[PDB]
C-alpha cells in the first residue's frame, strides 16, 4: 500500500549502476567506509 | 561554518561552535535529513567521531568538510 | 620496477619499487602520494595480507603487480 518492494527496489537499482548511497541510502557502510576514509584522508 | 559532504556529494551546510559536541551535530544532522543519531558516522582526516568529544576536541576548525556514512 | 595498488574504492595508482623494499616502505609511498597514514592502510596480495618488516621479494611481487588496498578506521 504505502511501499511494499518494487518502488523500493527499482530505486535501489538504480542508484548502484550510479554508484551512490545516501540519496536512497543504498551502499553499506562497508563501501562508503572506503570512500569517506579515502575521500577524507587525501582531501 | 562546516560542510557535511556524503557518498553522493549531497554537501549540506551546517552551522555550529567550536564547543558543541558531535551530539548536537547529529542532533542539527537529524533537523536537516530524518537520519537516527545512532545511524550515522562522521569522518573527517581519516579519523572518527565520538558523542563525549566536541570539534575542539578534535581539529575541527571552520570550512570543514565532514564525510557522512549511513548504517543499516 | 613498477607494481600497482588497487582500492576497493575505484582509485589506482601505479608505484615505482624494488624487489628489495619493504612492505612499510610501500605503504609510506601510498603516503606522500594520496595522503593517507601506514596505520590506515591493510595490503593484499596472493591471498595473504602482507606484514610491515618484510621486502616484496618475501612474498613474490612480480613486475606489473597488483597489490589490493583495504582502509583500516
Amino acid at each position: 500500500n504505502g511501499l511494499s518492494e518494487d518502488e523500493a527496489l527499482q530505486r535501489a537499482l538504480e542508484l548502484s549502476l550510479a554508484e551512490a548511497k545516501p540519496q536512497v541510502l543504498s551502499s553499506q557502510e562497508e563501501d562508503d567506509l572506503a570512500l569517506a576514509q579515502a575521500l577524507s584522508a587525501s582531501e | 561554518q562546516i560542510f557535511v559532504k556524503t557518498l553522493t556529494g549531497k554537501t549540506i551546510t551546517l552551522e555550529v561552535e567550536p564547543s558543541d559536541t558531535i551530539e548536537n551535530v547529529k542532533a542539527k544532522i537529524q533537523d536537516k535529513e530524518g537520519i537516527p543519531p545512532d545511524q550515522q558516522r562522521l569522518i573527517f582526516a581519516g579519523k572518527q567521531l565520538e558523542d563525549g568529544r566536541t570539534l575542539s576536541d578534535y581539529n575541527i576548525q571552520k570550512e570543514s568538510t565532514l564525510h557522512l556514512v549511513l548504517r543499516l
